[PDB]
């Protein structure tokens, strides 16, 4: 069983476009994702039978709507879990693989095929729908967080953040996809397009972030390839920090850090859903008006 | 169309087909109070009082955009020619002097009724932009505008 806790508020906004997922072991891990065949069959342990069980931690900050944001709170986790588990059975007639290249290949065909159904693009389920979720300016991020008993898989796509705390220090596991970011901006030129500063730097003066789920007006332009990165599990991991923008902009790592220790230290757990209550109203002390979302996974045994 | 933009300002211009009647191109375009019925970006409008030339109505727009509201007064509304002429007075917004015109014509697209729509604007250049950069960024929306518009229009063939 995980321990975590997650905090979500409207805020000082009209409305609340947030939306926020927590599955307990939604997916087994393939290990040769992990481990390669080698290293177990050393041991005489075949590395496409044994199983790991894994959760799934993710939040996903909206915009022109909550229903892109609310569709992947419903499906990432699964599409996610059905692709790990035919990804399993076909690392079975493989041999060696790239470990952290089939990270990418499977979170990033998960986030194009929830974007495929958000758009009406490819077919949704027993009744079954083809036209697009909604209309094509709204869109989502999503930070998502792959836990595991030795590992943590992230995936990142849009301005939300997940921060890991370890040896009493922040790590940030995902760089927010600014616009104005150097190999952000490079990549939307280089297809014709602008990045216009207009109340902040805007892809072609109107969003605000580079990689998001949804918003098919703006391709190719605004993409939802995530970034994946593969962090092995210590003893000096304290908790882990998934939250959309409402907390980034007036709290930064360090000190989202330091006040989620002292009150973990100090169905979800009392003590993480305790820094996730303390965060999320700690951004609304600091001059924040966006929707907060806050989820924090304790990592300690 | 006769837009002819002084030295701070700039001017561009957007069109497309719709397979459509123009009536019922018109039918939406042409009702002032509600431009939510065909613009994705408003999520509400207020307008008081019968619609006539002078009548003003202010718009909240869906978030993730650079504003988050526009005050809009109607300058010309032709229901014989389709023309329709909007001029912003406020909002939270970066297109000062906002001014655009709006026109229907009939065609033929595919051997059945169609509709030509044209929008032209002219916009003062807000400070730190181009006039590239500000006609991309207005083009962007009006586009998306007409895009919409085409398929509201031809979901009521
Ligand atoms: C979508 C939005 C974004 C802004 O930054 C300005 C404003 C709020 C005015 C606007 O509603 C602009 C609308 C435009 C250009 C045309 C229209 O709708 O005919
Ligand atoms: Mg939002
Ligand atoms: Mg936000």
């Amino acid at each position: 069983a995980p321990v975590w806790g997650c905090a979500s508020t409207r805020g000082r906004s009209a409305e609340m476009e947030d939306a926020s997922a927590a599955v307990p072991r939604f997916a087994d891990v393939p290990v040769r994702l992990l481990a390669s065949r080698r290293d177990l069959d050393a041991l005489g342990l075949d590395a496409d039978a044994l199983r790991l069980p894994a959760h799934l931690f993710g939040v996903f900050d909206g915009h022109g709507g909550a229903e892109v944001a609310n569709y992947c709170r419903e499906r990432i986790h699964v599409v996610l879990s059905a692709a790990l588990a035919r990804l399993g059975k076909n690392l079975g007639e493989m041999g060696e693989v790239d470990m952290k290249e089939h990270w990418d290949d499977v979170f990033t065909k998960c986030f194009q095929r929830v974007d495929d159904e958000v758009s009406g693009r490819v077919t949704r389920v027993g009744e079954v729908r083809s036209e697009p979720v909604t209309a094509e300016n709204v869109g989502s991020t999503a930070v998502v967080a792959l836990v595991c008993s030795s590992h943590v898989v992230v995936a990142n796509c849009g301005d939300s953040r997940i921060v890991l705390c370890r040896g009493k220090e922040p790590v940030a596991l995902s760089i927010d996809h600014k616009p104005d970011r150097k190999d952000e901006r490079a990549r939307i030129e280089a297809q014709g397009g602008k990045v216009i500063q207009w109340n902040g730097y805007r892809v072609s003066g109107w969003l605000a972030m580079s990689r998001s789920i949804g918003d098919r007006y703006l391709k190719p332009f605004v993409i939802p390839k995530p970034e994946v990165m593969v962090v092995p599990r210590a003893k000096d991991d304290d908790c882990l920090i998934l939250a959309s923008d409402g907390l980034w902009d007036v709290v930064s790592n360090e000190e989202a850090c330091k006040v989620a220790r002292r009150q973990i230290l100090l169905s979800t757990d009392p003590a993480a859903q305790a820094a996730a209550d303390y965060l999320m109203r700690l951004a609304l002390k600091k001059g924040s008006e966006d929707n907060i979302t806050v989820i924090v996974v304790d990592l300690k045994p | 169309h006769r837009h002819e933009p002084r030295d701070h300002q700039c001017s561009s211009a957007v069109a497309k087909h719709i397979k459509a009647p123009v009536h019922l191109v018109w039918s939406l375009v042409r009702r002032f109070d509600q431009p939510q019925l065909f613009k994705p970006f408003v999520s509400r409008c207020e307008m008081k009082g019968n619609i006539e030339i002078g009548s003003v109505r202010e718009v909240n727009v869906k978030s993730g955009l650079p504003a988050t509201r526009s005050t809009e007064r109607l300058e010309l509304l032709d229901d014989n020619e389709h023309i329709l002429s909007v001029r912003f007075v406020g909002g939270d917004h970066r297109l000062k002097n906002y001014s655009s015109i709006l026109t229907v014509h009939p065609e033929v697209i595919d051997g059945r009724p169609g509709t030509l729509v044209i929008e032209s604007f002219v916009v003062d250049v807000p400070e730190g932009n181009t006039k590239d950069e500000t006609c991309y960024f207005v083009e962007a929306l009006l586009k998306c505008n007409l895009k919409s518009l085409a398929e509201v229009s031809e979901r009521l063939v």
